[PDB]
């Protein structure tokens, strides 16, 4: 999942900012975008 | 279990058929012998001469 966001600022260590950047890597849907492929389609 | 399986990246693929991916060997090879014949024709034996 996604890292606790909610914490104090001295606990967002180095690794707690590297598992919400590793996290981006391993896993788009937006309500009010077409898809990707569709994009390329049109262009 | 999962931080097992956290420890692997995700590729999005486009549909939800069978995937594929190439593997290669080398080019340079060597190539084995079945028979050798001197000139006139006849094969080589083992208990030949040179």
């Amino acid at each position: 999942n996604f890292p606790r966001q909610m914490l104090p600022f001295s606990k967002k260590t180095k690794q707690w900012r590297k598992d919400c950047l590793l996290w981006a890597n391993q896993k788009n849907y937006s309500l009010v975008r077409k898809s990707v492929i569709h994009k390329k389609i049109n262009y | 279990l999962d931080t097992f399986l956290n420890s692997f990246p995700t590729r999005e693929f486009e549909d939800d058929n069978e995937y594929y991916w190439d593997v290669i060997g080398s080019s340079r090879r060597n190539i084995p012998l079945v028979e050798a014949r001197d000139e006139n024709g006849v094969v080589v034996a083992a208990n030949a001469a040179n």
